[PDB]
């Protein structure tokens, strides 16, 4: 189905992004297996997504760059939580 | 061979590898990306269906222009231009 | 011509793998056929007994990640 | 029969008591081995003839590095090593 410990739920995605924007963020941490923006809030202001890295080692690289489950980028903050 | 109905965004062309490779060997060239089907198109070329367009994008970046050895250089391109 | 001395049993990899993914585990050894025997197990025909020997030494007990370690053994003892 | 270009060797002067696993062991020290066979013997039987294909040209180059005048020298053997060439036009593209 999936690879244990390689996947993330993504919240607080900016409204303008598409799946390639989400991909570009996570490609800097390792290889990406799967990346989807799945929908958006009722107000249309934030989006929810899912990213699977290619390997647990790639996902651990993501984890090393979080702070309290937040991925703080140049102009955004993503809430990143493990998929189980 | 190839899944009936595959989407072109999942496909890439690969060429230049040694002429004796079989389909499993072509898949080995593309480690670690998920390969769902391979259609051989000549001794040293094939069309490959990967899991999705993100894996195609990364496989092109990883493998296009790769020197396998002094006699073989890979050419990798997405089928969607 | 098939030959059991060309063959190995491999298990313990992620259940999501297909036969191409199992072959990817065995890079760079030449893989000529794969039979899935379970959700995390297969039998693989490599080119010859020398590749079997080297694949067993390279991959038996190999940690793939904290959730998976490979089991690799020649079909003939 | 076609082998990876520039990855293979013809081997002469193999000791009479060796089998293909002895030959494999010598070449494994230089890299992964794709194929290994003892194909014949001399007339006096004192030595044997063989063929070794490395898994990659890089492995075969590491063999070519440890040679001395076309010979691989060991603590009690000396092998005559020459490059294998495929037949032209046999590959069907």
């Amino acid at each position: 189905y999936y690879l244990k410990d390689a996947g993330f739920h993504i919240r607080n995605i900016p409204k303008a992004w598409n799946d390639w924007n989400l991909f570009h963020v996570f490609q800097n941490f390792g290889k990406v297996s799967y990346c989807r923006v799945v929908g958006q809030s009722n107000d249309g202001q934030v989006q929810l997504g899912f990213v699977n890295m290619m390997s647990v080692a790639d996902a651990d690289e993501v984890r090393k760059n979080l702070n309290d489950g937040n991925l703080i980028g140049e102009n955004f903050t993503l809430k990143v939580t493990d998929h189980k | 061979s190839m899944p009936r109905g595959a989407d072109q965004e999942n496909m890439l062309k690969i060429s230049g590898y040694p002429g004796m490779l079989n389909t499993f060997g072509i898949a080995q060239l593309l480690t670690p990306y998920r390969v769902n089907g391979i259609t051989i198109t000549g001794a040293q070329s094939a069309v490959v269906a990967l899991e999705n367009k993100f894996q195609v994008y990364q496989a092109v970046q990883d493998f296009n222009g790769k020197k396998l050895d002094r006699n073989h250089k890979l050419q990798v391109s997405s089928l969607v231009v």
